[PDB]
């Protein structure tokens, strides 16, 4: 099977944990619950050249959750440096997440992510954002929560890992789905749950969709 | 589990179980590998597990299990160095040196664990930071002397060499004090000369390629900060622009030393300096031209191959030439022996730039904009340029993107305006041969007609008025044609939104010529009923924005016209907007509005917007009518849904029309406050009958849309008031009993946060009008908003924001509110401040921290009296203390510069004796103690509990200087800063606060 | 003379209908919606079998958020919090590997949307029915 | 008819 390890590295809330999530399940994270040391995930990928395995390493941004630091960099094959686009600090700190990766894993693709241009009061702005030049680094604006370029980081680390430019995502493919033969036992208990979810509001009402 | 037994230090450490735990976690999986981590960790944090380190260095045979060693090391050396027993500090580091030289003297070893060496390296480092060089003065002498001893060696000192020099001049600002870093700073300097003479004799001869390039990485951080005799007084440059540009293992590293090179500080009167600077470049460009590739390859093509290392060096290649030719083209353009050379330069960017890659293609753009305006403004300088300039215009055109990515159009446009300068000739003849070729079809796409469109847009105002007009009249002409040509809808509606496009970007040509623009505005009334995906939107988008520029040519009478045209389309606007979504509509009055406000005749304006608002304000008179005489017509989501609409059209040319509104603002004010009252009592019933999960529903969102509609129409309106007079004698009165109530009778899911921001700029406005309006906002928003939201930093998070936005105006504008309020509500107002602190929004804590600075200073203005002196008696210190919190937690960093402010303007308040009273109770100090040095006193027992691992001089001196400071900024928050480097550390510096003066 | 020159599993498949969509997996543990994909939402009908599909992929990576049989029991109910959504129960899902039940939410850009899919949807159940 | 611009095109050359 082929699997690259990936670490997300990156300032406390600026969206690692919620990225990957949207990845994940496709789900938006509302909550900010800060990760622990390092939370591991598997992530895979159509494309043209066969499927593409990603083990994130999903590491804690904030210093009193740090765990192993850049233990978790260890042969480590691509990164994501994150920041927060509507958080200056964020920026400022991507040299310092940047060093200590890079005396860790001192030859890999690496892309540099603004996070969060959803946001109306950009405060990063896009002219100030040159630290990935000197340093090679891709650079994408990202949005977690409107998937604005959220495929991008991992189309462009697919192609320098596998070594292909003309590497695509394509559609997975679609088995045909069984037919249903619903049990009168959990009839009950369906319409329980059904009640439940009729009567919970769907979030983010706002929204185009 | 039994993996967990490491985590007992009473029973000896099995190292072959650790290496287990370490192995299930870096090569498992799953919830093996989750434990695993979770074992680790606490492993690691174990405040005695350094001492295991040496057995672990030792006896592991795993190399991660020794990295995790030697973290657990680095965090000793880091943070508990000097607290250490002296042997230990001895021990450690001769264990830690003997470490990295049998590693070096292993070839194996050295070839294959490269990622622990390093980070044995780093350790070193750590060590050198705390004993070098006044307890280690031979380290360097030493290091010079092993090196000459040793390949492998060597290269590993250039490691440690390059790590030192990062930590001590590239990362030191935030993580030492200005002290330790001069310190450490001057030291390397002091012994440079040795380390280059190494440094130098290694790249002179040297065979090694490792060693070569560890050696140039090393030299790449050494051209941070080294003098520029090391660079120029040596032979250093001939090196790096032949010999390691050949061979592409070197390559890469040298042209980042090249780059910096081309940032050294230089003298720019020494002729001889002059020539290296040349001489370096030049060997540069042969190089690449002989072993790299030739100034005619297609770049383009090679970085999209993306072979090797190809797209990282074309990107330094880019930084390169793009920095050197930025500081030194003027070198290489008098001389005509250097003609060839500077072209050639210029020609490698020029392929660059064709690139397809957005960040790439910004570094080459910064460069061309830096290149153009010079030849714009400097003489005799762009006839050299004729060619490189001509190839650009092509190349900017080609890339143009959707202006709207909307920092690269404006770069692209500016940069395309100077071309467009420097021989405007060039530029319509590439432009009109672009468009030749798009009917002719050669070149023909949506993507491309679209690209050439912004590219012609992209340069108007830059002709002179004759001039530009012969051009669009070509190009417009040709559009037309091209739309002609085109069969099918889909072909047809993209070149007609492209001329609109076009003629919307020329405003000076539409409006010199009125027939013209007539015919293109009722051309574009006519695409506001079709329903071609985009088409209406585009129609709408282009009026607003030709109206925005030509407003003038539609409130006069123009030549053979009846009337001005803005009397024609208020006339048939009921046809022109039928088919036009909502939003669509209000755009379209928005507009209208625009042209209104030229209208200066006050009479005249008055009558036009009466007639633009007839069809709003009779469905308003009608539904006014009927909603009132049957409330529950108002629960018909369809009566909502108009109603909505009818005061979003207000809002919409309220906003174009400011203060001239106000006429429109009187036909529906009164009524209009009555719905809201109506509305509010439905929303009520509603979530009294069915529960909050009504808040949720259509019908109450609806409900809440009317209510938050007429909250913005007024906002809009007062915020842009004239007459203020009016504002607080007809609105505010009917406004305030209309809102406040509402809000603070609601439960708090039913409250509307725009209620907040409405009164926001009500106070903004007339606040100074209305004292007893603004006490009546704080009784009625105040508690039960801050009881909202201090129960946690998340929930209510707009009601949240407005709030503090409120009470910083109120603080600014209307203080003696906060004077009237009871002694309790005034403590929860310092508590709601500093509530505010606490927060890692910025939204909030930036204003919380500015609401604590302009109540200081609200106090301070009122002198010594009563409530001033009762004030300071009760929250001098809990703001000196809420602040000295935030500011040392590491939490709220990025307050840190409003957090010092407001700290040196209360200490500031003690040492120019601002505050009459004393601080202290009778008690407490002995009479007639100054508040000085109480402060002195208060300060060093709250950060000797608050920070006990901090000696009692460290304290003491850090208060000194910080008091001694407290009229310099700049100095002051350098101190903050050196104490936050060492409360993170034990046995830090007290001396360093004298490093000011 | 002769140059010798120079050298999904939804092929079988018609579309009945397709809009675009977000759907929702309803976590009755934490008693929230969660966000299962956007993108365009596909009626699939089986050239062989005649069987109608609803199958749904993610925009960008093309990843399936919905697979299952537009079953003739399932019954569209509204949502409280909406006027453009539609909810039900799915017995068996293959978006992601193993048949499970879920409690599906979809939601549309428009009501009028979300009511010719609710259309559509019945129509389709008639398909599988015969 | 709708992105008939002959209308546009008879004004322009009229100036
Ligand atoms: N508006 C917006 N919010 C986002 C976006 N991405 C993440 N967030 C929000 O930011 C907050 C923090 O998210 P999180 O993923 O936990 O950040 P993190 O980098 O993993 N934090 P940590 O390093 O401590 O684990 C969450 O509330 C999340 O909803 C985004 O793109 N836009
Ligand atoms: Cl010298
Ligand atoms: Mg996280």
């Amino acid at each position: 099977q082929v699997q690259f390890k990936l670490v997300l590295v990156g300032d406390g809330g600026t969206g690692k944990t919620t990225f990957v999530k949207r990845h994940l399940t496709g789900e938006f994270e509302k909550k900010y619950v800060a990760t622990l040391g390092v939370e591991v995930h598997p992530l895979v990928f159509h494309t043209n050249r066969g499927p593409i395995k990603f083990n994130v390493w999903d590491t804690a941004g904030q210093e009193k959750f740090g765990g192993l630091r850049d233990g978790y960099y260890i042969q480590a094959q691509c990164a994501i440096i994150m920041f927060d686009v509507t958080s200056r600090v964020t920026y400022k700190n991507v040299p310092n997440w940047h060093r200590d990766l890079v005396r860790v894993c001192e030859n890999i693709p690496i892309v540099l992510c603004g996070n969060k241009v959803d946001i109306k009061d950009r405060k990063v702005k896009a002219k100030s954002i040159v630290f990935h030049r000197k340093k090679n680094l891709q650079y994408y604006d990202i949005s977690a929560k409107s998937n604005y370029n959220f495929e991008k980081p991992f189309l462009w680390l697919a192609r320098k890992l596998i070594g292909d430019p003309n590497l695509e995502f394509v559609a997975m493919p679609a088995l045909a789905p069984p037919e249903v033969v619903m049990d009168p036992a959990l009839a009950a208990q369906y319409e329980h749950d059904l009640e439940v979810a009729q009567t919970t509001a769907l979030p983010d009402e706002d929204d185009d969709l | 589990g039994s993996m967990e037994g490491i985590l007992d230090f009473s029973n000896d450490l099995d190292i072959a179980l650790l290496d287990q735990v370490v192995s299930t976690f870096y090569q498992g999986s799953g919830v093996q590998q989750k434990q695993a981590q979770e074992i680790l960790t606490k492993f690691q944090d174990n405040p005695d597990a350094w001492q295991k380190a040496d057995q672990i260095l030792q006896f592991s045979t795993n190399p991660q299990s020794k990295f995790i060693a030697l973290s657990i090391l680095d965090k000793l050396i880091t943070r508990k160095w000097k607290l250490l027993p002296n042997d230990h500090r001895i021990g450690i580091r001769n264990f830690v040196v003997g470490m990295i030289i049998s590693m070096c003297q292993d070839d194996e070893v050295f070839k294959t664990q490269k990622n622990l060496i390093n980070k044995s390296d780093l350790t070193l480092v750590q060590i050198l930071k705390q004993e070098w060089p006044q307890n280690w003065p031979e380290f360097i002498p030493e290091l010079i002397g092993s090196s000459s001893s040793s390949v492998n060696v060597c290269e590993n000192n250039m490691i440690v060499l390059k790590l030192l020099s990062e930590e001590v001049f590239d990362f030191s600002a935030e993580q030492m004090t200005q002290a330790k870093a001069l310190h450490l700073k001057n030291s390397m300097s002091k012994e440079f000369e040795q380390i280059f003479k190494l440094c130098f004799q290694v790249l002179e001869q040297g065979s090694s390629s490792s060693l070569i390039v560890a050696t140039l990485e090393s030299l790449l951080r050494y051209l941070h900060w080294i003098p520029y005799r090391y660079i120029y007084e040596t032979n250093i440059l001939e090196l790096l622009s032949t010999k390691f540009m050949t061979s592409p293992d070197t390559r890469a590293i040298t042209l980042k030393c090249l780059t910096e090179v081309s940032n050294l500080k230089i003298p720019q009167d020494n002729d001889l300096i002059k020539r290296q600077t040349v001489l370096f470049f030049q060997n540069t460009l042969q190089q690449i031209a002989t072993s790299v590739m030739p100034v005619t390859a297609d770049l383009k093509a090679t970085y999209a191959n993306a072979n090797g290392n190809d797209q990282s060096f074309l990107q330094d290649l880019a930084m390169f030439l793009t920095t050197y030719l930025a500081r030194n083209r003027a070198l290489l353009e008098s001389d005509e022996s250097l003609r060839e050379l500077l072209l050639n330069a210029h020609q490698y960017l020029i392929q660059l730039s064709k690139i397809e890659e957005r960040e790439l293609f910004k570094t080459t753009l910064d460069y061309w904009h830096n290149l153009v305006a010079d030849l714009f403004y400097e003489p005799l300088k762009k006839h050299i340029y004729e060619e490189i300039c001509s190839q650009l215009r092509l190349v900017i055109i080609e890339n143009m993107v959707r202006p709207e990515t909307i920092q690269l159009y404006k770069s692209e446009r500016e940069v395309l305006v100077y071309l467009t300068h420097l021989n405007v000739i060039d530029t319509e003849e590439i432009m009109i041969s672009k468009l030749a070729r798009q009917i002719d079809g050669s070149e023909w796409s949506w993507h491309n007609i679209n690209t050439l469109s912004w590219a012609i847009g992209s340069i108007s105002g830059t002709m002179s008025e004759d001039t530009e007009k012969r051009f669009v009249v070509t190009v417009i002409k040709d559009l037309l044609g091209l739309c002609e040509q085109k069969r099918g809808k889909d072909n047809k509606a993209v070149v007609a939104s492209d001329i609109m496009y076009v003629v919307g970007q020329y405003p000076r040509f539409l409006k010199a010529h009125w027939n013209f623009l007539r015919t293109v505005i009722l051309k574009l009334f006519e695409f506001m009923h079709e329903t071609h995906e985009g088409v209406q939107d585009m129609a709408c988008d282009t009026f607003i924005k030709i109206v925005q520029k030509c407003k003038y040519h539609f409130v006069i009478q123009q030549p053979r016209e009846s009337e001005p045209f803005i009397q024609t389309i208020i006339r048939d606007i009921q046809k022109t907007t039928a088919d036009l979504q909502p939003q669509q509509v209000h755009t379209f009055y928005k507009a209208c509005g625009i042209i209104i406000s030229e209208e200066r005749s006050v009479a005249e304006r008055n009558r036009l917007l009466s007639d633009l608002m007839q069809l709003p304000n009779m469905a308003w008179d009608t539904i006014v009518e009927q909603s009132t005489a049957n409330p529950t017509l108002l629960l018909d989501s369809e009566t909502v849904k108009i109603i909505a609409n009818i005061i979003k059209t207000n809002v919409a040319v309220c906003t174009s029309m400011g203060a001239d509104f106000y006429p429109q603002l009187g036909h529906i004010y009164y009524n209009m406050l009555q719905l809201y009252r109506a509305v509010s009592s439905m929303i009520s019933a509603q979530v009294a009958a069915e529960g909050l999960i009504a808040t949720k529903t259509p019908k109450v969102r609806g409900l809440r849309t009317i209510k938050k509609e007429i909250l913005k129409l007024v906002e809009t309106y007062i915020s842009k008031a004239r007459n203020l007079d009016d504002v607080v004698k007809v609105l505010v009165e009917p406004l305030l009993n209309a809102v406040l109530e509402d809000y603070m009778n609601n439960v708090p899911d039913a409250r509307d946060a725009e209620v907040l921001n409405c009164m926001t700029t009500v106070v903004e406005k007339v606040g100074h009008m209305i004292p007893q309006g603004v006490i009546l906002i704080l009784q009625s928003v105040f508690e039960c908003t801050l009881d909202m939201i201090n129960k946690d930093f998340t929930e209510y998070p707009e009601h949240r924001v407005e709030f503090y936005k409120l009470l910083k105006v109120i603080n600014e504008k209307s203080f003696a509110a906060f004077l009237e309020l009871p002694p309790a509500a005034f403590k929860l107002f310092v508590d709601a401040i500093c509530w505010a602190f606490k927060h890692n929004n910025r939204d909030v804590e930036v204003n919380g921290l500015q609401i604590a600075l302009d109540l200081v200073k609200n106090i301070e203005r009122m002198g010594n009296v009563p409530f001033a002196n009762e004030f300071h008696k009760n929250y001098f210190f809990i703001f000196v203390s809420e602040t000295f919190f935030v500011l040392t937690d590491s939490d709220h960093k990025s307050g840190f510069s409003k957090q010092a402010l407001l700290l040196m303007k209360l200490i500031s308040l003690v040492y120019d004796n601002k505050i009459s009273v004393p601080l202290y109770q009778e008690a407490e100090v002995p009479q007639g103690t100054s508040n000085q040095v109480y402060l002195s006193q208060y300060l060093a027992n709250m950060l000797s509990n608050a920070f006990p691992h901090l000696t009692s001089e460290q304290i003491a001196s850090f208060l000194s200087a910080l008091t001694k400071q407290c009229k310099d900024l700049v100095v002051f928050k350098g101190t903050l800063r050196d104490f936050l480097v060492q409360i993170k550390e034990v046995g830090g510096d007290p001396t360093d606060y004298l490093f000011a003066e | 003379i002769h140059f010798e020159p120079v050298v999904t599993m939804e092929e079988d498949e018609e579309v009945l209908y397709k809009v675009r969509a977000k759907l929702f997996r309803f976590d009755a543990d934490a008693k929230e919606w969660k966000e299962r994909g956007t993108g365009d939402c596909k009626f699939l009908k089986n050239k062989k079998t005649n069987k109608v599909r609803i199958l749904m992929r993610r925009d960008k990576t093309l990843k399936i958020c919905a697979n299952h049989i537009i079953a003739p029991e399932y019954t569209l109910k509204p949502n409280v919090g909406s006027d453009r959504s539609w909810v039900y129960a799915c017995t068996a899902d293959i978006a992601e590997g193993e048949a499970e039940a879920f409690t599906f939410a979809i939601r549309f850009g428009s009501k009028e949307n979300a009511d010719k899919f609710k259309e559509e949807f019945e129509k389709a159940q008639e398909i599988n029915k015969k | 008819r709708t992105f008939d611009m002959h209308s546009l095109e008879s004004s322009l050359i009229d100036i």
